[PDB]
């Protein structure tokens, strides 16, 4: 029960405590620590991967 | 670490054919250059990062989407519970936040902030105790009360919340209760298969009503109420992403506007003052 | 023919046929005046949202020397309501030959493009219609009575859910019961 | 490379100045899996008489022009058999490609920008009022943007810098989109998947997403040239399938 | 046993009295394989959406009555979709499942015969004539047989005992047939392959065989009984594949 | 997982001689044709599940079953307590809820919401310290209070509540009580051996009296208050499920009504507009 | 003491914790996990086992 996370520092006793108290998983607190990205979706949506140094046309 | 930037690595002078700053914007790509291409930099170790700006840590701040007042009084019974048509689109903070994607699925919290006051006139009350309020949710369809002292106030299967004053406010977790698989913010399309009706969002917006009340007679005079509604969305994912809007809402139903200027005036193109 | 035991029968007659319908109603479980009363509908009231495939049977309470087959429609709500059974036959139907074994369960299926449906439905998420025509119609011999009654069953599947609880708009009150 | 050919079905489009494909938000339009699906009966898949290339109408790009947008599945509802299926079937589900083409010369200028905007909800002209139907989406031909205010009491507001929805017309650029530069380019090919909050809709009831063509630098010429500068849009279905047959309607 | 049921696409057929399935004449009805394909381009293969039963008109089988007889696939020319494939492809290849249903009673009393002609030429009234498209058959309802000569210029010979066609009408028996007594049968089911001298042909101008449904023994009952006996016939469809398409034609 | 549905297994065409639509009702038997016997089905994989619309999940939410009020004034000391003959019949919401099934057996939490108010007249209190009311369970056969300020509200063996106003609502645990194996909500019978009596359920409700009261006399006016109780079963059990019903009720003690109509009426029979 | 049960999530950190304070089971929260059905009941209260396939009568 007890999920040992880490705390939020600042790169140059970090950890706390967490309990699911209730039986449903809307109860929780908040995902705040999930930090994933993919901006190739809407940076780049094309079919052919195009090169920086290489001419597009 | 996550989830930092990248860093810039360090460059010297060039003479190459390889030129990374002349593209196409044709293609609709928006191009990946660095400043290292264009220019000689330095090795910086960037320790910035982008936790601020997810979208967990965007939309996890409570915004209120409701002020409903009520009374406490005798005669005119639609003045003594207030009622609400569950929507995100009354208050504009919230309402903005949301039109920036096309489809939203998440969980929420709702507090209830309830504040009071004493009505005027003659036959005060001068010894009152704390009030009671019940906030009934009823889901679409479901028997509604025409006042208050109703029989639909019993509320079997019906969630309520009965909270006195001067305790912390009323706050319960709610999971994604909608029909499809996403909260459709935009629908382009219409209610009846001829193409008639109501067009918006308005006909999937499915989700019951709201109604509170006092539970308390008192007897002797009157005191209003203020129930303001509170809406954190947790556990979010995004889809679709819109524009940002530029004109000002009119309807709470519609996408509705007046046709506004895209940005303020500036004295000249080339204005670098002052 | 709701004060009386009538409601539930369906008639059925002789000569000729088959310009006529048998029956038709909409496909709303939790709100419509046919089906709403029955024992799937009124636990359906207690909630809010539904899911799954609904049976209907159909028992024929006929004499026993009686023949008959006739066609049991069900439509997806996309267009208008049909009117004869050239325009009923295009949707998803069963054939329902009358003989020994005097029950055919017409198995509607689920179809809509949301994974839920409302209980107190609307324009949104309208079901369709359930219409019943003669395929070729009753022949008696002589002696026989010559009209009949058709009974109509409704139940669930077993991917039917519901979801949501809430109060019934069916029972009320005014004061305490003393 | 600059020349690219999309066969589908029993049709073919050849361009010889292509900038690329843009597909969608990264996915490929596909058929339904057995994990997502909620309709229960058997849908059909038409291969090659529902997915091939259906050319819309033809526009006029003159030298005081400012838009037009085009409204789809509507825009193919007399379209061969792609339309005949969807009067039949209750519901429906298809992923396209749209193929925009406009050559003018080495001497004539100019800039559109091709949008695909997925449930754009367009606002009315006369704020407390709501639009028909027939003001949104014309039977094949475009509907087209005002450079000044819309006066109309049951129309679109047709300006061209809110968009008709009242965003900003500059921030367009999120969606899947390309740029016809005559400086440059000659065609804009979009292929756009599925994108729905609901597994499969109905395609009467439910525009899934709106084509906008927009310029951004006006065509201007020099009198020896051609006056005549037309734009032609082209649109493929794409693994489309269907749901709940009954009777035709309408009709 | 007595008992079948049959299920093609969103709709089956239930019957309590049956004989058993004629098929064809041995062979399944099934799709073209690449050793026979002549046509070069991909065919389309609805499933659902056109293999499926289409109930057509009811006639009345009066005691007076001689017969009748319905061509195909002419007569599903506004069954459905399988109406609108046909339109808009120039080629069409299927087989059929055809159910024919008229139950009576335990006091009626009766017999039919229910035949699939392949190729059923018909010949003319007026000898040293022609017949026209409009006397062959009708667009939903059936045309029948007459018990004395035909007298018309354009119509087809609709005497009963040399069935139309120039030969004896107890020698049909050759053909995929079953009889409806109404003492011990209720209806008759006949699976019908796909028979052509080519691999595939264009389903307008080739009727592909004539179901004919004769009574041998005519009705007769008692004046407590009913007096209307009706037969219905339901025809499905069966591994249904098009080549060649083009513009509706017509319309 | 638990609890989910079935999935529909992929099917073709077929000619067979196992008809499975065809069926006989005479022998009470409910089909299970699921539709993949009378058309052409995929296969999809089934995520909805009947978590929701289990006993527990239906049973566990809490309704008001009684509306009781009392004064604190002098003179007529019938009106300074309430009481009840503690019953599941006086409220309608729960008492359907309840008669869907014809046994039950469960535990019960019961929460008290009292809500007061200052009654009218000369001489009012102006200055009043909080309220706290003693909410007495009388089991069946003890010592009944006449009045308040009475020796019977000592309760040595009675378990009573004190609670101040202000604070959260009382609520405590109960468990299966009865004297058999499961409270019948239905009794088809009589209460003497003769054939006489009592004739329903109103013979068998054994369980008890509850008394409420204000523990403090003020000295200087009236403050009426409301209790209302709220009745949870968990732990649930139930048993030979009923009819829901159809006329409304009349009485707190029978099964008395009045012959209503079937359904609501409709135009036609065949009446599949608008 | 710890009863380290699952929450509830929908199928495409899920424990939580919960202790017995007072001792009475009639004390406890309610058994809101326990999914089991049997329909067979009251859907083929038969002596005899029918099948779908084969006719009844
Ligand atoms: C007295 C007890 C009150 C219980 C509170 C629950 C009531 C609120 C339920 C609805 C809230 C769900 C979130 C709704 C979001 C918007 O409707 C979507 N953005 C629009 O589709
Ligand atoms: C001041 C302390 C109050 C303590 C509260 C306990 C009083 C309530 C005890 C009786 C409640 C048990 C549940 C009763 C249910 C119904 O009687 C049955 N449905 C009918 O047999
Ligand atoms: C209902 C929650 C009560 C608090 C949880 C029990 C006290 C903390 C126990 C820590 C160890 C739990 C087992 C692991 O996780
Ligand atoms: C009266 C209850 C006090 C709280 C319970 C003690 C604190 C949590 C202890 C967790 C380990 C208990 C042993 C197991 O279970």
């Amino acid at each position: 029960g007890a999920q040992v996370s880490t705390q939020k520092t600042g790169a140059h006793t970090i950890h706390y405590t967490n309990i699911n108290y209730y039986k449903d998983a809307a109860s929780n607190s908040a995902n705040r620590q999930d930090f994933t990205q993919d901006p190739s979706k809407f940076t780049e949506p094309m079919k052919d991967v195009m090169i920086k140094s290489l001419p597009a046309l | 670490a996550v989830a930092r930037v990248a860093d810039t690595m360090p460059t010297g002078p060039r003479n190459t054919e390889s030129v990374p700053a002349l593209t196409a914007v044709e293609t609709g790509h928006t191009s990946q250059v660095v400043p290292g291409d264009t220019m000689q930099t330095r090795h910086v170790k960037n320790y910035h990062s982008r936790t601020e700006s997810s979208i967990e840590n965007f939309l996890c701040r409570a915004a209120c989407v409701y002020i409903a007042t009520y009374k406490s009084a005798g005669g005119t019974p639609t003045e003594r519970y207030a009622s609400w048509r569950i929507n995100t689109r009354q208050m504009v903070q919230l309402r903005r936040k949301f039109e920036l994607f096309t489809y939203l699925r998440f969980d929420m919290e709702i507090t209830f902030v309830i504040t009071s006051t004493q009505d005027p006139g003659t036959q005060l009350a001068q010894d009152m105790p704390v009030l009671t309020h019940q906030i009934m949710y009823i889901p679409p369809g479901g028997p509604v009360p025409n006042s208050a002292t109703d029989f639909a106030w019993q509320s079997s299967t019906n969630p309520s919340i009965f909270w006195t004053e001067g305790c912390a406010p009323a706050r319960m977790s709610v999971p994604f209760i909608s029909i499809g698989n996403a909260y459709s913010n935009f629908y382009d399309g219409w209610s009846h298969f001829t193409q008639e009706g109501v067009y918006g969002f308005n006909s999937l917006n499915n989700m019951g009503h709201i109604y509170v009340r006092h539970v308390n007679e008192q007897s002797l005079g009157v005191s209003t109420s203020t129930l303001r509604v509170y809406f954190k969305p947790k556990h979010v994912r995004a889809w679709v992403p819109r524009p940002p809007r530029l004109s000002p809402y009119v309807k709470s139903s519609n996408v509705n506007f007046k046709p506004t200027a895209v940005t303020t005036e500036r004295k000249d193109i080339n204005d670098v003052g002052t | 023919n709701i004060n009386s035991m009538e409601a539930y029968r369906i008639p059925v007659t002789g000569g000729d046929q088959l310009h006529t319908q048998v029956f038709g109603f909409q496909m709303q479980p939790g709100l419509n005046s046919v089906f709403k009363r029955t024992l799937l509908g009124e636990i359906l009231n207690y909630y809010a949202h539904w899911s799954g495939s609904v049976k209907l049977t159909f028992v024929f309470c006929g004499s026993a020397m009686a023949t008959g087959k006739f066609l049991l429609a069900y439509s997806p709500p996309g267009a208008s309501p049909p009117q004869n059974r050239k325009q009923a036959m295009l949707g998803t139907h069963v054939i329902w030959d009358v003989g020994l074994q005097s029950s055919c369960v017409l198995c509607i299926p689920w179809i809509s493009q949301t994974h839920y449906r409302l209980v107190q439905q609307d324009e949104y998420t309208s079901a369709g219609y359930v219409t019943c025509w003669y395929q070729t119609g009753l022949i008696v011999p002589p002696g026989a009575p010559p009209s009949c009654t058709i009974l109509c069953f409704a139940s669930a599947c077993n991917d039917f859910s519901v979801r949501m609880l809430r109060d019934t708009p069916f029972i009320e009150q005014t004061q305490l019961l003393q | 490379d600059r020349v690219r050919s999309i066969t589908l079905g029993n049709s073919t489009i050849t361009t010889q100045e292509c900038a690329n494909v843009v597909v969608g938000y990264g996915v490929w339009p596909s058929y339904l899996q057995d994990n997502e699906a909620t309709a229960e009966d058997q849908p059909t898949q038409p291969d090659v008489a529902t997915c091939r290339f259906y050319t819309l109408d033809s526009i006029q790009w003159q030298k005081e022009s400012d838009g037009w947008w085009w409204k789809f599945p509507e825009a193919l509802k007399n379209m061969g058999l792609f339309g005949q299926n969807m009067e039949y079937h209750y519901l429906g589900r298809s992923g396209y490609t749209i193929h925009v083409q406009c050559n003018a010369s080495k001497f004539h200028q100019g800039c559109l920008l091709v949008v695909c905007v997925p449930e754009a909800e367009m606002g009315c002209s006369d704020v407390e009022r709501e639009v028909v139907a027939a003001s949104l989406s014309s039977e094949d031909t475009a509907k087209s943007f005002s450079r000044t205010e819309s006066n109309g009491q049951h129309t679109v507001q047709t300006v061209v810098y809110n968009a008709g929805m009242g965003v900003g017309v500059g921030n367009l650029t999120i969606f899947p989109h390309q740029w016809i530069n005559l400086r440059t380019n000659n065609s804009a090919t979009i292929v756009m998947p599925y994108i729905n909050s609901v597994p499969m809709d109905n395609m009467f009831r439910h525009y899934n997403f709106t084509l906008m063509i927009i310029p951004f630098a006006k065509l201007e010429y020099t009198e020896q040239a051609s006056n005549y500068v037309p734009i032609t849009v082209t649109v493929a279905p794409m693994c489309a399938e269907y749901n709940g047959l009954r009777l035709a309607s309408h009709q």
